[PDB]
RNA sequence: CCCACCCCGACCCGCCAGGGCAAGGCUGGUGCCAGCAGCCGCGGUAAUUCCAGCUCGGCGAGCGUCGCGCGGCGCUGCUGCAGUUGAAACGCCCGUAGUUGGCCCCCCGCCGCCACGAGGAAACGGGAGCGCUCCAGGCAGGUUGGA
């Protein structure tokens, strides 16, 4: 059955980047795909996205603009202390410059460069860059 | 632009093209990319000279086929088709 | 127990991992000719003693540069490559600690730093004066070769006041 | 001296090109060796024979013998390049091999791990190969450090202006020619990532366009 | 994904990793048990017997020679073993009756080379070393 | 109590190698014999490998051999292996324990989780400061200090 909805998501919208579409429809959505797709948007990885309703799970179309090398989960969540961000970040990310971790900390959903500089931990969902 | 020094001096070599299409880079070696160019008539009905429009596409869109429709649309949003 | 089984030891060298490797081979004495090397051993103890102050800063330039362990050991490491003179004042980063040598090392040694004011010809010359109690370091008596020099104590090196050469 | 065979030899032999990164900037093919050898004078490039190789064909009176050559060239500031040669004799196999390692010169971009101080040090980010059953990776790696690789691969990235780099390599890598296909098309991809420097949109103008 | 996964599986984990490392013939005579049971030194570096006999051993296919071997008792279990005398006119400081000290070809266990059953070899006959003995800085009584 | 260290006075290498892995190549003897060789292999009366001579290589007051632990090894794999044909998907369906389980309310309680504290041992391990002549050390010292 279903299990992780932000992974099919990320695996559809990296199919779709990867053949050239300017549109991608997701299903179902949920407040952690919307939180995902916000940190992607600020960050500039992509462009607009909408979600419509139809007293179900939702769906949400999405604007890309070809920014994306790659987005993953990290299943399951493991925890992280203060102190071994980095020693994820030369595990998933190529390069220490550019490259985002996506943590949920009790401060909320944030990247790994927001997390060391309010000095806390919390748990891994995913990556991007 | 192009990676920077700690003062801000552009320490790359040479920057790459974009494509037109997919934003991807080209990069050397790729030698199914195209450059090419359009005339932007503007004048009653005859070309005007040394001012063209000139777009590029690297090979993964040629390999499958998807120029045709999409130097169609971004000429239809230069003003050069309808 | 005896109280001798509690004085500590330690190793002060590592060997390299493949022994027959031709251009190290003769980078390697080309270190042992321009400096009055006795053997290996005292190259491996340089890159010994580079090794550890090569892991230190690595270790604090992974972290933030507010932190306390920053501010407080990378200030230790810097005021202790200064007096050393192995790093040079211009160089008050932690950054500039990362592109240092072996050859930064040995160019503090007493052999080197007798053979630069010109006290010894060469530096085998210069070997063989320093076993001879030949030589003082701020008017104490050195014997030993390896004798790392302070800048605070270079100004005062010379032939020993108590000598066949005065 | 030489004639040209082509527009774009011809093209370089007056004053119209003035670089490798012209070409490269608009990929074209390179057909002629001295074309390279004009824009490197006189032993900038250095090469080094990697492996020589003796193969067999079985034939109804006895074996037939050749020999392949492998051959790498680089200029230690960001080009490298790598070919290969088979023929009856072993000079005419190492000639053909630096022939084709000359046509085959692609640049390396570089970076720096961590601080940003001076010359770009390392590799410009991770990157990754793969030749045959070989994989390799590079992976960028503080000041210092040095060229942490196999005797093989540590030669590649010494002739590529690399100065400090981590290396992984997976598969068969006792198969020599597999191993340098393999760091040597990692090391082709490392200007066609997409990173943040480079997402600023950009005119074409076909002004400077070397026209094919 | 042909392992499991999920934040509460440490137990089934660390279950299949017991199971599956038996599987390796390197682990399983290290740790078992049977092979230090059937080890004639009994897991020791070296050890001393006496010489029962003097014989010669056939070599292997490609390879044609007579290699020089002598049977020893073992002192310590009363086995019975075979062992290599190497280095050109050694054999000749072996008498029927000569405590030796025997240790191992490497290999840990194995057959070397071409010598069919050797897993051993004499290192010192009645005391005296037997390299010594042949580079001509020791002898032997008479 | 004697001695060692320190001060003043007068006399005064070796062990392994040299075909490849792996740095380093001519004469005599032996002729699938003697022997070498971790693995590839060497020796059949012209031997780059045996036994010797010369020369040369490596480490060095230290070198070689045997056994074991770790590394090599992503050949035990959590990070991180493999299962069409190389070794490997139960003949198939049901099914308990176990493992796993879509989306939605925020601003209560109870878990987990993250951070910061309190409390308990030193030696070891890190680490601030200090010229046992250097050093392995030690806790020194010239108002001090062992943070
Ligand atoms: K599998
Ligand atoms: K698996
Ligand atoms: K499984
Ligand atoms: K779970
Ligand atoms: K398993
Ligand atoms: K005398
Ligand atoms: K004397
Ligand atoms: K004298
Ligand atoms: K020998
Ligand atoms: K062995
Ligand atoms: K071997
Ligand atoms: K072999
Ligand atoms: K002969
Ligand atoms: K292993
Ligand atoms: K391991
Ligand atoms: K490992
Ligand atoms: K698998
Ligand atoms: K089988
Ligand atoms: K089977
Ligand atoms: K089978
Ligand atoms: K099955
Ligand atoms: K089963
Ligand atoms: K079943
Ligand atoms: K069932
Ligand atoms: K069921
Ligand atoms: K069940
Ligand atoms: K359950
Ligand atoms: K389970
Ligand atoms: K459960
Ligand atoms: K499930
Ligand atoms: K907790
Ligand atoms: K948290
Ligand atoms: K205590
Ligand atoms: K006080
Ligand atoms: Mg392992």
């Amino acid at each position: 059955v279903r299990i992780n909805v932000l992974r099919d998501a990320l695996k559809s919208i990296c199919n779709a980047q990867r053949i050239g579409k300017k549109q991608v429809i997701v299903r179902p959505s949920s407040k952690v795909i919307i939180e995902f797709l916000q940190l992607m948007q600020k960050n500039g990885y992509i462009s607009d996205f909408a979600v419509v309703d139809n007293h179900r799970s939702n769906r949400i179309v999405v604007n890309l603009i070809g920014r994306l090398n790659k987005a993953g989960v990290i299943s399951p969540r493991f925890d992280i202390p203060a102190n071994d961000i980095e020693k994820w970040v030369v595990n998933l990310l190529p390069s220490r410059l550019f490259g985002h971790i996506i943590l949920t900390t009790s401060q909320g959903i944030m990247d790994h460069i927001e997390a060391q500089h309010r000095q806390i931990g919390g748990k891994v969902i995913g990556y991007f860059y | 632009i192009g990676m920077k020094n700690s003062s801000g001096v552009v320490v790359d070599a040479y920057i790459p093209r974009k494509c037109s299409a997919t934003n991807r880079l080209i990069g050397p070696k790729d030698h199914a990319a195209v450059q090419l160019s359009v005339a932007r008539v503007n004048d009653k009905g005859k070309m005007i000279e040394n001012n063209y429009v000139t777009f590029a596409f690297c090979g993964a869109i040629r390999s499958r086929g998807g120029v045709d429709s999409a130097f169609m649309l971004l000429a239809q949003e230069h003003g050069l088709m309808e | 127990p005896r109280i001798s089984r509690h004085r500590n030891s330690s190793k002060t060298y590592s060997t390299p991992k493949k022994p027959f490797t031709k251009p190290r081979l003769d980078a390697e004495l080309k270190l042992c000719g321009e400096y009055g090397l006795k053997c290996k051993r005292e190259i491996y103890r340089a890159r010994y003693m580079l090794a550890k102050i090569r892991r230190t800063a690595r270790n604090l330039l992974t972290l933030d540069e507010n932190d306390i362990k920053r501010r407080f050991e990378g200030a230790a490491l810097l005021r202790r490559l200064h007096m050393l003179g192995i790093l040079d004042e211009e160089k008050d980063q932690l950054d500039y600690v990362l592109g240092l040598r072996i050859e930064d090392i040995f160019k503090r040694r007493l052999q080197s730093v007798i053979v630069e004011s010109k006290l010894a010809k060469s530096v085998h010359h210069a070997r063989n004066m320093i076993k001879a109690r030949h030589i003082s370091v701020g008017g104490q008596i050195v014997n030993i070769p390896s004798y790392m020099v302070r800048i605070s104590n270079t100004s005062r090196v010379a032939i020993a006041d108590t000598s066949s050469l005065a | 001296e030489w004639h040209p065979s082509t527009k774009l030899g011809r093209l370089v032999k007056a004053g119209k090109i003035e670089s490798l990164y012209d070409i490269f900037k608009y990929s074209l093919p390179i057909k002629e060796t001295e074309i390279i050898d004009y824009f490197f004078p006189k032993s900038e490039l250095a090469e080094e024979v990697c492996n020589i190789m003796s193969v067999q064909k079985q034939t109804t009176a006895g074996q037939r013998t050749r020999f392949r050559a492998h051959v790498i060239v680089g200029n230690r500031d960001g080009f490298i390049g790598y070919g290969a040669g088979v023929s009856k004799e072993v000079a005419n196999a190492i000639k053909k091999a630096a022939k084709n390692a000359r046509l085959n010169i692609v640049p390396v971009r570089r970076g720096f791990w961590g601080g940003k101080l001076g010359d770009p040090h390392t590799v410009s980010s991770k990157l990754s190969g793969k030749c045959g059953s070989v994989r390799v990776r590079l992976i960028p790696a503080p000041r210092g450090a040095g060229i942490v690789a196999s005797p093989t691969v540590a030669k590649v990235l010494e002739f590529a202006g690399v100065s400090d780099v981590f290396t992984r390599q997976s598969g068969h890598s006792r198969t020599l020619m597999n191993s340098v296909g393999a760091v040597y098309n990692a090391l082709k991809s490392s200007y066609s990532i997409l990173t943040p420097d480079l997402w600023k949109k950009e005119q074409l103008d076909h002004v400077q366009d070397i026209r094919t | 994904m042909s392992k499991t996964s999920g934040l509460y599986t440490a137990r089934k984990l660390r279950t299949v990793r017991r199971v599956n490392r038996w599987a390796d013939k390197k682990y399983r005579k290290a740790h078992l048990g049977t092979w230090l049971k059937a080890n004639p030194l009994e897991g020791a570096c070296m050890a001393r017997g006496i010489v029962t006999q003097k014989i010669g051993i056939s070599a292997k296919q490609p390879n044609s020679a007579v290699r020089k071997a002598v049977r020893v008792q073992l002192t310590k279990n009363s086995k019975k073993i075979t062992a290599f005398v190497p280095r050109d006119g050694s054999i000749t400081y072996i008498d029927n009756n000569d405590e030796v000290l025997v240790a191992g070809f490497g290999r840990a266990g194995r057959a070397v080379g071409d010598i069919p059953g050797c897993r051993f070899k004499v290192i010192k006959v009645a005391g005296i070393g037997l390299l010594a003995l042949f580079l001509r800085k020791r002898e032997k009584r008479a």
